[PDB]
């Protein structure tokens, strides 16, 4: 644009809540496919739906974590980690029903003299592999769900092995996408890179996608968000650099079905 | 003779084929149809009419004509459950028995909305509201009127209208359910309360019995035919 | 065709 | 003499046909159609002399 | 003229109600 | 009946053909599609994806996240090469496993132009100029520079655009080549060489990475589908 | 109730065609037709927001 | 034309955005 | 912002309509109407406060 | 022919 | 006949 | 199909 | 049926 605009350059608004970049690379659709309600056509349960709208299709910000030399990776699932979020998690806990699509805002900025890479990468059911070498399908639902804080990727696959009382969690392996894949190829699955000297965020739009219309989202997560160094964190000449990384996530076009009492999970 | 080559298949005898064969009485006179009252043209036809659910399958009520009868009282209002039942239409033991349970014990899959009628059996000067719920699944079962309240209920006031009618909607994530106990596949929880209390005059009893009956709505279908489990030839 | 096959 | 129906197409890859030819006289030697029909259940769910509007008092 | 693989039944949007009909009270003596 | 005659292949079983056969589940209710994002029509449209590639399978770095990085730095001029590659699409080691490796696993034989693309991954204030070859078989495969520079090349200058795209076109005797290392079939030498050299100022990083991707163009297509060597199952 | 198409030739000894008739009511006992359709990589190449021109610098 | 009685502005129904256009980002250095 | 040019950063600037705990954290002020203000060419950043209110007017 | 063949 | 066989 | 079937 | 029934 003659006029000033460009693509490096972003204001996103939702609700109450604005974003603005100065240094984005574009922004993704997953498989071109902007978030949607549910059509009357593909529709399954009869009751009229709640759509909490402004109230749940907001910007949350999680807790932001750190970036450095030693870090290999971390993970989240959606809707889980948005659980506790506001609104949007209570709709989600009152009812047994629910879809929703979300914008995801990774945000880390550096300097002119740092260098690294986050690859940041949005899978549809990201089922991740267990600690156990004796038996399998096994991670508990509150080790599988660790809402907001999310997981982290380990460089080294080390099995669980008090068998008396298993540990009864993940293990994922770095260069294995902690799903017995190659890391290298995940770029099939939408995503972008923020590299240091190029962006500061990154920006996926994910719509809901299942192989049902609808479904709980207490027992079941329909996306993944893996965020994994594919060029590690380096700094003048500092042997410890840190530099932290925010997610800003946002519900979209959110709609829930078959209203109760309030499901109060274990989750320790 | 035309070349022809047999494919995969052939020989075999699958029991649900569909294939003409020779008959063996050929040029039979065959008796014509009359025509008999009540016709049927399809099973689901059966699944919408209202039959009698055994509520109370405790243990010395059960396999007897008591098991059908849900016993009231003119006692002070409490919260606690007048009966529980799990929406498992062919599994429950409550439902599975039931003109609708049976039909569905041939099939493998079900969808639709359910309804649950009610009457009240005890005198005309017997007087009362009552609350039916229906809780879909995924939170705690309700057992007290204050969670049963917030899902899908209705308040039954008895009167001259006998009966009630509460609708259960179909709410599901898969398209279909199976026909057996499934945590996948649960439809949840059907609880009836006392609004206020059943309350009688002088010289009127003061217990009285409630009946229960389910039957399909309209928008109900099965499918993946299969052998139920309700009948058996051991030797 | 027509004649093609002959019909009763 | 053959007879062209077609196929209510479930998992996809127009309307697309299939095709049924008699070889035998009786007609009990033919093949199950499955081209059937519905009926309403009134005959059983309503059998009472009074047409029943489910808006008002079933009883007055 | 419906038959057996026809679609079943669309369910149609209803919002609120205050009234007199009475769809939830019945009588099942009458048999039906 | 009608007079026929079978011919030869008859009865047989061929898991690659393509008939008829009777339905076990007659007249059951198929659940609809619905709209499900991201369909797929074509194995190829994956092949035409960027995957990264695995350059460096040195026996320290092998199956770790360290295969990925190839490591540059601001030392002086030199015409030795960063990196040499066979263009092997699926037998090569460092291709073999790219999801384009993966896909031409299934199939005996490939043809079409295939394109790489190189990220740097230094800080701003780092600059460069390097040089990405292409070199068709039947020479010295290059060493240097010099012998690089003399076939199918692009001389990457970095800054902004932060990536670089180097196109291997379609070179061939053959109409396809097989999906194994063959000398009748062999694809020639991908080779990166520093042009000038990378340049850093003081209180910046002098050792950096650059990622590099494979993926195939619009003319690139498979054929004689095949069972893959990457899976077993040993007993 | 015949259905004719055209097969692609390959090594040749007009148009060839072949003949394919269903024989079953169920869609699912048909054969594979493999006349399929191919669509465009984009919505995976491709999925940004902002439509790219190649010639043009990527970030701008 | 406008008197110092005339009611102010309306305030317009806006909706979400995902653009390049960037209201909210200025530089006061300026003067406005 | 009044740093360098080297200097980067994202800050949030929140607004929270009254009735609650006045946020001491990020946690809770996000929760309301707030900016995420990158830092960059754009020295400046505004944030706006929409009316909101019970009352037609607020007293001084 | 026409006659054929009954389609439905 | 002519309907139906269907032609691609 | 009239020529296609001869007929005699 | 006409064409389609190619003939030689
Ligand atoms: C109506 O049937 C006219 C078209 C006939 C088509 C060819 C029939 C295939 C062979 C059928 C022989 C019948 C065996 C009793
Ligand atoms: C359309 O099909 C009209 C032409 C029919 C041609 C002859 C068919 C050959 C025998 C088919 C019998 C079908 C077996 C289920």
């Amino acid at each position: 644009e003659a006029c000033g605009y460009s693509d490096r350059v972003l204001q996103l608004t939702l609700g109450n809540s604005t974003i603005t970049t100065q240094e984005a690379a574009n922004s993704v659709v997953a498989y071109g496919r902007w978030p949607e309600y549910l059509r009357d056509s593909e529709a399954n349960p009869v009751d009229q739906p709640t759509e909490p709208d402004v109230a749940a299709c907001r910007f949350y910000t999680l807790d932001t974590v750190s970036w450095t030399k030693e870090s290999r990776g971390w993970w989240w699932k959606l809707p889980d980690a948005l659980r506790d979020m506001g609104l949007f998690g209570q709709n989600m806990y009152y009812h047994y029903l629910g879809r929703s699509g979300y914008t995801v805002h990774v945000q880390c900025n550096a300097s002119k003299f740092h260098q690294g890479a986050l690859g940041v990468f949005a899978v549809p059911e990201m089922c991740l592999a267990g600690d156990s070498n004796t038996t399998t399908m096994h991670t508990s639902y509150q080790n599988a769900n660790p809402g907001e804080k999310g997981g982290t990727f380990t460089g080294t696959f080390t099995p669980d092995n008090n068998q008396t009382s298993p540990a009864r969690r993940f293990c994922p392996v770095d260069y294995l996408l902690g799903n017995g894949t190659l890391l290298g190829n995940a770029f099939v699955f939408p995503h972008q890179i923020i590299n240091l000297r190029t962006n500061n965020c990154a920006t996926l739009v994910l719509p809901y996608v299942n192989s049902l219309s609808i479904d709980s989202m207490v027992k079941h997560n329909n996306w993944g968000i893996a965020i994994l160094p594919l060029a590690p964190l380096n700094f003048a000449s500092e042997s410890s650099p840190e530099i932290p990384i925010t997610l800003t996530i946002a519900p979209m076009c959110c709609e829930f079905n078959g209203l109760r009492n309030i499901t109060l999970p274990r989750l320790q | 003779g035309l070349p022809v080559m047999n494919t995969p298949g052939s020989n075999q005898y699958l029991t649900a084929d569909n294939f003409q064969s020779p008959c063996a009485l050929p040029e039979f006179d065959v008796t014509p149809p009359i025509d008999i009252p009540g016709e049927v043209k399809n099973m689901m036809e059966l699944a919408e009419i209202d039959t009698m659910i055994p509520f109370d399958l405790s243990a010395t009520k059960k396999n007897t004509m008591e098991m059908y009868r849900v016993r009231l009282s003119d006692k002070p209002h409490t919260d606690d459950p007048i009966l529980c039942l799990s929406l498992s239409p062919a599994s429950d033991p409550r439902l599975s028995h039931t003109m609708l349970g049976e039909i569905l014990n041939y099939y493998t899959h079900w969808a639709g909305s359910l309804k649950f009628t009610f009457l009240f059996c005890g005198s005309m000067m017997a007087t009362g509201k009552l609350l039916v719920s229906y809780a879909p699944p995924g939170a705690d079962p309700p057992k007290k009127r204050k969670e049963a309240m917030l899902g899908t209920h209705v308040i039954w006031d008895i009167g001259l209208q006998s009966s009630c009618t509460m609708v259960v909607p179909w709410i599901s994530n898969t398209t279909y359910r199976q026909t057996i106990d499934d945590s996948f596949t649960e439809g949840g929880y059907i609880s009836v309360f006392y609004q206020t209390r059943i309350v009688v005059p002088l010289s009127t009893p003061r217990e009285m019995d409630i009946l229960g009956f389910v039957s399909a709505c309209n928008d109900f279908s099965v499918r993946l035919l299969r052998d139920t489990t309700h009948i058996e030839q051991k030797a | 065709a027509a004649a093609a096959s002959s019909s009763t | 003499g053959a007879q062209v129906s077609s196929q209510k197409v479930g998992a996809h890859e127009s309307t697309i046909n299939y095709t049924t030819i008699n070889y035998y006289r009786d007609s009990a030697s033919n093949a199950a159609s499955k081209q059937d029909f519905s009926q309403d259940p009134s005959k059983f769910t309503e059998p009472i002399k009074d047409v029943l509007i489910k808006t008002a008092p079933m009883l007055n | 003229a419906a038959t057996s693989r026809d679609a079943l039944p669309n369910t149609e949007a209803s919002g609120p109600t205050h009234s007199k009909e009475i769809p939830a009270l019945t009588a099942v003596e009458t048999g039906a």
